[PDB]
């Protein structure tokens, strides 16, 4: 199960 | 396998000022460049890392700087201390990952004259049956000087060994060591040992002796 | 019986190719459960064990649209390193991630990363506090800035202590015969006699699960590790791993260096010997 | 960044002449990710190929497994054919039952 | 976080040079260890590497003659170079880049080992103090002496009362003549600290196992 909160760099 | 041309080989300068060093590589590297502090009896340090990153308790007086081919390597006010063997490295390649020649920073410094200092033969080497007469000459700029041993007027050039010490940390002088090897036979040969020695500043020579 | 639930990420930048290619695989342990590939003639989250295919389709459809997303995140993520880098627009990045859990073995969180790096060097990562935040260059604190004030530190300590430990928990009682089943290395030594005296003797450990293991070569109880190769742990293949540990011994004294296997499928670790 | 792969050609089960087995090459270690491996049969190119997902190790070092059904014989030689960006010339490894 | 290597200093022509790292602050099982080696006056050369999984990367003008190995429990790491000979006497470190990435930056470094390749066979030092004139001409300052003399291979190490005084020191280094070195040492302390206070040289040559203090 993944985590859904990749904010951009 | 890309070559790292490091320059110059030698950097001479007086404290407080603005140096330059520059590593070109071969072939390209999208910056991956490090840059080392290598002290005499010491080991190499890591000043910069990524061209222009500077490393963890490394001063802002260190500033490298570079993309693709050229590199430069600056120090914003030269110091005593920063005195060592400059080097450079790549890690973009493969596995051997070359470094730079070296650039060896000499400093300059007024003009100081030597204090020279004359040992008698231990007691303990003259029993074995040696016999070396030291002559020490310390606190000096320039590093070049001359030494001329010489017994009750009669002058000894051969048997002479010569060190001279790396440019102090502190006060940016040198100092330089002069032995005489010889037996025990040729010491109870004679009574007055004299040592001299030629600088810059003085046109006389410093005269120290004994008996 | 420590376990671990991670996920891959891999972005590289192919300039007049088209779009990077995108390809992120879940892992439990050493068990490839889900893999994406953005190259795909309708990519989604492709089930690579049994146990994972059981779960209902409202979870393929959320974990599928993450990894479709993430992808476009990490192509703006890549225009966005080449501005901080000031580096050539036709060239070919890499934009490397991975996250995860390292659970006890009574079910409890130890271990939690976010780690991630741009051209095969670290760039940022999450330290173990999970609240904290260690760049690797200069552009990797423009970085640091965004996530500290959008609070990114917050919502991953969450998720790791949380959701990461809830699923891997749900995962590891899902696959129990697969994940649980501790595999001993089925182990052997062979004789090789080059010429005289020196004769290299090899310690073979096949077949054994996870890849954890510890080979060693001992005359009369001393480690030979300086006089030792040993060979990286390796795939075989079929769910299983393998590796081996070889010393140059004269003739003679063959029946004194002793091989030593340490691993979760042994009870109690073995000092097997060469018996012709 | 670039760094060369490590190569390792071995066998799923241990040596047995005619014996229905599997043939690897373990090439890990590799960056950048772009990586052409091929494996041989008597130093022609078998068209089986099948590959692992791309996966990296924590110093961010790639590793794929290219693998196909072979039969061991005496005097078959089988190796794998490597090349990458930091290759000069594609790295051809033999296979040994001993190794 | 450290690097602590101990090995022999000089090896004879046509033999190997086995050498151990000592790590310390991080586990082995996760960073790798690097080989580097300067020939005295010279630049630097990498020679060697052995990643996390055990897997390495030789320099490739060394590989049959080279081989790194590590033992992850005890945080060691061996360096064996066979058929040593005239172009190998150098200093040997072992280093490592700040994090776990396949970088070549090193952050952290060894103290290294000074390797003699040489069929010379190792030689003790004589050491003698040197003290001035019977005759006080001394003043307000005086200047003492410590030779070390006929010792091989290098180095020695020479401190002034372990230590505590590290002001006016100054080491002259060594001079090789007929397979022997020659060194020197000067201390410039006060009247006030001399005879009236204690002073001694602390000579020490591991290769010939050597540990002498003179007044």
């Amino acid at each position: 199960f993944r985590y859904n909160g990749l904010i951009h760099r | 396998s890309i070559v790292m041309t490091q320059t110059p080989k030698f950097l001479l300068v007086s404290a407080g000022d603005r140096v330059t060093i520059t590593c070109k590589a071969s072939q390209s590297v999208s910056n991956d460049v490090a840059w080392y502090q290598q002290k005499p009896g010491q080991s190499p340090k890591l000043l910069i890392y990524y061209a222009s990153n500077r490393y963890t308790g490394v001063p802002d007086r260190f500033t490298g700087s570079g993309y693709g081919t050229d590199f430069t390597f600056t120090i914003s006010t030269v110091q005593a201390e920063d005195l060592a063997v400059y080097f450079c490295q790549q890690d973009y390649s493969s596995p051997p990952w070359t470094f730079g020649g070296g650039t060896k920073l000499e400093i300059r410094r007024a003009d100081a004259a030597p204090t020279v200092s004359i040992f008698p033969p231990s007691s303990e080497q003259l029993t074995s049956g040696g016999a070396s007469v030291v002559c020490f000459l310390n606190n000096f700029y320039p590093k070049d000087i001359n030494v001329k041993w010489k017994i009750d007027g009669s002058e000894r050039q051969n048997g002479v060994l010569n060190s001279w010490t790396d440019q102090d940390s502190k006060d940016s002088t040198y100092s330089m060591s002069s032995t005489l090897t010889l037996t025990k036979d040729e010491y109870e040969r004679h009574n007055s040992y004299t040592c001299e020695a030629t600088h810059k500043t003085s046109t006389s020579p410093i005269v120290k002796s004994f008996n | 019986g420590s376990h671990s639930m991670r996920y891959f990420h891999t972005s590289v930048s192919r300039p007049g190719r088209g779009e990077p290619r995108f390809i992120t695989v879940g892992y439990v342990d050493d068990t490839l459960f889900v893999r994406f590939d953005s190259d795909a003639a309708s990519p989604r989250e492709e089930p690579r064990a049994p146990w994972i295919e059981q779960e209902g389709p409202e979870y393929w459809d959320r974990e599928t649209q993450i990894s479709k997303a993430k992808a476009q995140t990490d192509r703006e993520d890549l225009r966005t390193l080449l501005r901080y880098y000031n580096q050539s627009e036709a060239g070919s990045h890499t934009l490397q991630n991975m996250y995860g859990c390292d659970v006890g073995p009574d079910g409890r969180l130890l271990r939690g990363y976010h780690q991630n790096a741009y051209d095969g060097k670290d760039y940022i990562a999450l330290n173990e506090d999970l609240s904290s935040w260690t760049a690797a260059d200069t552009a990797a604190q423009i970085t640091q800035r965004k996530w500290e004030a959008a609070r990114v530190a917050e919502q991953l300590r969450a998720y790791l202590e949380g959701e990461c430990v809830e699923w891997l928990r749900r995962y590891l009682e899902n696959g129990k015969e697969t994940l649980q089943r501790a595999d001993p290395p089925k182990t052997h030594v062979t004789h090789h006699p080059i010429s005289d005296h020196e004769a290299t003797l090899r310690c073979w450990a096949l077949g054994f699960y996870p890849a954890e293991i510890t080979l060693t070569w001992q005359r009369d109880g001393e480690d030979q590790t300086q006089d030792t190769e040993l060979v990286e742990t390796r795939p075989a293949g079929d769910r299983t791993f393998q590796k081996w540990a070889a010393v140059v011994v004269p003739s003679g004294e063959e029946q004194r260096y002793t091989c030593h296997v340490q691993h979760e499928g042994l009870p109690k670790p073995l000092t097997l010997r060469w018996e012709p | 960044i670039q760094r060369t792969p490590k190569i390792q050609v071995y066998s799923r089960h241990p040596a047995e002449n005619g014996k229905s087995n599997f043939l690897n090459c373990y090439v890990s270690g590799f960056h950048p990710s772009d990586i052409e491996v091929d494996l041989l049969k008597n130093g022609e190119r078998i068209e089986k190929v099948e590959h692992s997902d791309l996966s990296f190790s924590k110093d961010w070092s790639f590793y794929l497994l290219y693998y196909t059904e072979f039969t061991p014989t005496e005097k078959d030689e089988y190796a794998c054919r490597v090349n990458h960006v930091t290759l000069s010339q594609p790295k051809i490894v033999k296979w040994d039952r001993d190794m | 976080v450290q690097l602590k290597q101990s090995g022999p200093g000089l090896v004879q022509p046509s033999q190997s040079l086995s050498l151990t790292c000592t790590v310390s602050g991080f586990s082995l099982t996760s960073y790798g260890v690097h080989w580097v080696r300067q020939p005295p006056g010279k630049g630097l050369e990498w020679l060697g590497v052995i990643w996390s999984g055990g897997s390495t990367d030789y320099n490739a003008a060394f590989i049959s003659r080279l081989s790194i190995r590590k033992d992850n429990s005890k945080s060691q790491v061996f360096f064996k170079m066979n058929s040593l000979q005239a172009d190998d006497t150098a200093i040997y470190y072992c280093a490592r880049t700040f994090t776990t990435s396949t970088s070549a930056w090193f952050a952290y470094w060894g103290q290294g080992t000074l390797v003699t390749v040489s069929a010379a066979k190792t030689t003790a030092p004589s050491v003698y103090p040197l003290a001035p004139v019977c005759g006080d001409t001394t003043g307000s300052s005086v200047t003492l002496g410590c030779l070390v003399k006929g010792y091989f291979p290098e180095p020695v190490t020479l401190t002034w009362n372990s230590g505590s005084l590290s002001s006016g020191v100054h080491t002259f280094p060594a001079v090789l003549q007929s397979d022997l070195y020659t060194l020197s040492s000067s201390v410039t302390v006060t009247s006030s600290t001399w005879p009236s206070q204690s002073i001694t040289c602390n000579v020490a040559h591991p290769a010939s196992s050597t540990k002498v203090d003179k007044k």
